[PDB]
């Protein structure tokens, strides 16, 4: 999962200096600027609240697969907080498979679960 | 000690919002001074409208200064100041004059000062 | 290591390779030993006998009438400064330079030796 | 008007498919303010960058060394 | 010098380099859009030129005042300059050439009138108390035909009134992203013209003499519009080149600063260790 | 008197930074620049020439009340010298009052004296 | 010895003006090295133009160096050099190339050097 996060962070750090001085940049830069902010928001954490490895892998995969390209930046923390509860309620089989096999679950099944959660979620 | 585990979630949020708006206001100093208040967006104008109110409300009058001005002074509780700053951030006093926020203490004295000013 | 290597060229008479993993540690250990003994420091805090200590080791790697020894050495270049006395003294004995490029490694060319940075006498 | 047995070409300085002159005048009046505000936005955008560059340059002179 | 001073100087020049790079990128994007904006104009010009060449060059047609060189009494000048700086000698070359030509071949204040576009040129000509009759300023980055129409038709009418007998245009021509040249072109009385390879006679309606009166000013206005577009493109290219040069200069200065940084770094340690040892040896 | 002089000097020093190159400023800032230039010019002094405080207060007051805005920069030193010469024989009652009471006299007399001296002075 | 009552009012004024122009020219090096001469105003360009001429004119040729170059050298009086510097400051010689001011001695030789060069 963690292959492209380093590249995204590097691109955002390189291109973040010139964002404020203009908006006439090419469309490629817009995607980098939109993804870097969301990655930075996801990377934040609270005090004395460790996160399980399976949940970390799932949320980073959701970030890297572009499912958050339409969610506003301000709601990322609440989205993650609700997604953890949704996974606890219905993602038990995927979590158990991850724990047992140390490998990613079925991509179609996890995509269907992510789509169902996205349909359930409401943007404030 | 400015942590949500010690002072409280409401206190932390109010302090963070005040710091954010003050920091945003500070960046417009050169632009304002050089090009005037015009050519500014409708959002930065509101930001600088509220920043002056916050900065003026940050002041206070002391007991030891009574001997030179005749003002007795006040002692303001944390809950009262937090509620006043929350109300100011919400914007219930956008129509009051700027000078009404100088050396008052509690939030409720601003209304009395404005009424004395003839507003 | 050098006295282990010298025997084969002295008796058998054949070419021998010698590898030194890092040369900066030798100089820093010599400086620490000098400080422990208590001699007065040098220009940049090194030992007064840095040049002769380096020479007494670098002068035994030569080619004789019936054999030769050649060495490949790695240098650290601390603080990215090439005027540091230790790299300056080490550079006075070198005869060739080879460089490795991460860009070439990523592109897939092996052994990814830079064709422009490398120089030889 | 330019007419040829092969093609017909009309050279005009302004055209509109709405068939009405009044709507053409209204369109011109609408575009006037739009181009004016676009020009003002471009001017202020350049001026902000110029001020930023001036402020950045002043620090080098401040640092006399 | 001082280690802290060198560090601060390095930080400042890095900041300036970053700002200049951002400006260069913005200018490059603007030039990229301006190229297509200029390219979108070909067919109208390539048709009106053919129509004018077919119509005017036939059965005489010299009766029109705009086709005969009457004796010269007054002369006009048209200068195209930008509104904002940071472009180098872009305005300086044109202004110097115009001033030199006027001073050489006029030597009298009442023999010419000047029409200018751009605040830089307006101020330059007002500083010398030269006569200026028309001027427009604060143009957009990609102007359209709707903003130059009034000044173009006013200039055409001013010539038609007999105020002056001829005028010229001065502007920069966009040759390449690194090369721009100053050109001088005669607009009217259009004594020199080129005919098409294929020509066909036309059935005039209602009159050949009446057609030219409406035909000619549109041709002149199209010429002016094309010149303005070319000037805008050249200005954008010049700004981009200047920004790139500034970035290169800052990047050059950084390393020369770093060398003295390293020398001072060594000097501080070599002083302090000797001081400590000398202090310790006293006991 | 000193407070407004300090404020004007500080404003001029702060605003002088942006006039090194580039686009020109507006007339509102140009007025401040001119006032600061005059303030800097007035403060110059010769060698071994002490000046009484009762004349320093008067000249600084004349500076700060805007009476010098009509005079070119190059004539400030000569204007000050001629003003001292004029005060040496006229308006001595103002000097006596200042010396006796350590306070400024009524503003009308100072204004009329300054106007009379301005009428007497000749601009080069 | 540089005092008005020891050297002279004219000499003092000329020296002070030369020093002021040299300092003002020195203050612009940081901007000149990066942004070039294009961004300067009208006054700064003239200041640089005269400062370069003054700096080049400050040089001189000696008698000792004749054995290495073949130039006889010159001896310049105080009045002559003061008059030359005053004339240069007045802007009388702004049309000559700057290379004619090197190792020239008196001011009058600048004109003959320029006309020998071809101006």
């Amino acid at each position: 999962v963690a292959g492209t996060l380093r590249l995204d962070l590097a691109a955002y750090r390189e291109l973040e200096a010139f964002a404020q001085f203009g908006s006439d940049l090419d469309k490629a830069t817009q995607a980098k600027l939109a993804r870097g902010a969301r990655t930075v928001e996801v990377l934040k954490q609270d005090l004395h609240q460790p996160i399980p490895v399976e949940k970390q892998v799932l949320i980073i995969y959701a970030l890297t697969r572009g499912f958050l390209d339409d969610i506003p930046v301000e709601d990322v923390r609440r989205f993650e907080k609700e997604f953890y509860l949704f996974l606890d309620q219905n993602g038990q089989h995927l979590l158990e498979h991850i724990r047992t096999t140390k490998d990613l679950p079925n991509e179609d099944d996890l995509n269907k679960a992510i789509e169902a959660f996205k349909k359930t979620f409401v943007v404030s | 000690a400015l942590a949500p585990e010690i002072v409280g979630e409401e206190h932390y949020q109010v302090a963070r919002k005040v710091q954010q708006t003050l920091q945003r206001y500070k960046e417009l100093q050169d632009i304002i001074a050089i090009l005037g208040m015009d050519e500014l967006s409708d959002e930065d104008k509101l930001v600088v409208h509220r920043a002056r109110r916050i900065q003026f409300f940050l002041s206070q009058n002391f007991h030891v200064a009574e001997q030179f001005t005749g003002q007795p002074g006040s002692y303001v509780p944390v809950k009262e100041t937090v509620r006043g700053f929350k109300e100011i951030l919400e914007g219930k006093y956008d129509h009051l004059p700027e000078d009404a926020f100088r050396l008052v203490g509690r939030i409720e004295e601003v209304v009395e000062k404005a009424k004395a000013m003839g507003v | 290591g050098l006295t282990m290597a010298e025997y084969f060229r002295d008796e058998q008479g054949q070419d021998v390779l010698l590898f030194i993993d890092n040369i900066f540690r030798f100089t820093q250990a010599g400086s620490e030993v000098s400080a422990l003994l208590g001699r007065m420091p040098s220009a940049v805090g090194y030992q007064p006998t840095l040049a002769t200590e380096m020479g007494q080791l670098q002068e035994r790697i030569t080619s004789t009438a019936k054999g030769s020894i050649t060495s490949i050495q790695a240098i650290y270049v601390p603080a990215d400064d090439y005027t540091d006395p230790a790299p300056a003294t080490t550079f006075s004995h070198l005869d060739a330079t080879t460089n490795l490029e991460r860009k070439l490694a990523e592109m897939g060319i092996y052994p990814a030796v830079d064709p422009l940075a490398s120089t030889s006498r | 008007l330019e007419v040829r047995p092969d093609k017909v070409t009309i050279l005009a300085q302004a055209a509109e498919r709405a068939e009405d002159i009044d709507v053409l005048r209204a369109k011109a009046a609408k575009e006037r303010a739009e181009r004016r505000l676009q020009s003002q936005q471009d001017d202020i955008d350049f001026k902000r960058a110029e001020l930023a560059l001036k402020r950045a340059m002043n620090r080098l002179s401040v640092a006399e060394m | 010098a001082s280690l802290r001073d060198i560090k601060t100087r390095i930080n400042a020049t890095k900041k300036t380099s970053q700002i200049t790079k951002a400006m260069e990128m913005v200018s490059t994007s603007k030039l990229n859009r301006a190229e297509q904006n200029a390219k979108s104009f070909v067919p109208y010009m390539e048709k009106i030129q053919e129509v004018v060449a077919n119509v005017a060059l036939g059965a005489g047609g010299a009766s029109h005042p705009m086709l005969v060189s009457r004796p010269v009494k007054k002369t006009g000048y048209l200068v195209i300059t930008s509104d904002r700086g940071l472009a180098g000698a872009y305005n300086s070359n044109v202004l110097r050439l115009v001033y030199q030509t006027i001073q050489k071949r006029h030597a009298s204040p009442d023999e010419y009138a000047i029409i200018v576009i751009g605040r830089v040129g307006l101020s330059f000509f007002r500083k010398r108390n030269m006569p200026v009759i028309l001027d427009i300023t604060r143009l957009p980055d990609q102007p359209s035909f709707a903003d130059i129409k009034e000044i173009a038709r006013k200039t055409v009418g001013l010539f038609a009134d007999g105020t002056f007998d001829e005028l010229y245009m001065y502007y920069n021509h966009y040759v390449s992203a690194i090369q721009q040249e100053v050109t001088e072109r005669k607009l009217l009385p259009l004594t020199d013209l080129a005919e098409n390879k294929q020509r066909t006679v036309y059935e005039f309606e209602p009159s050949q003499e009446e057609i030219l009166d409406v035909l000619l000013p549109q041709y002149a206005e199209s010429l002016i519009y094309g010149a303005l577009l070319d000037a805008k493109a050249s200005e954008h290219a010049a700004r981009m080149t200047a920004m790139k040069n500034a970035t290169d200069n800052a990047n050059e200065l950084i390393r020369t600063l770093t060398l003295s940084y390293n020398r001072a770094r060594q000097a501080a340690i070599t002083q302090e260790i000797t001081e400590i040892v000398a202090g310790a040896n006293a006991l």
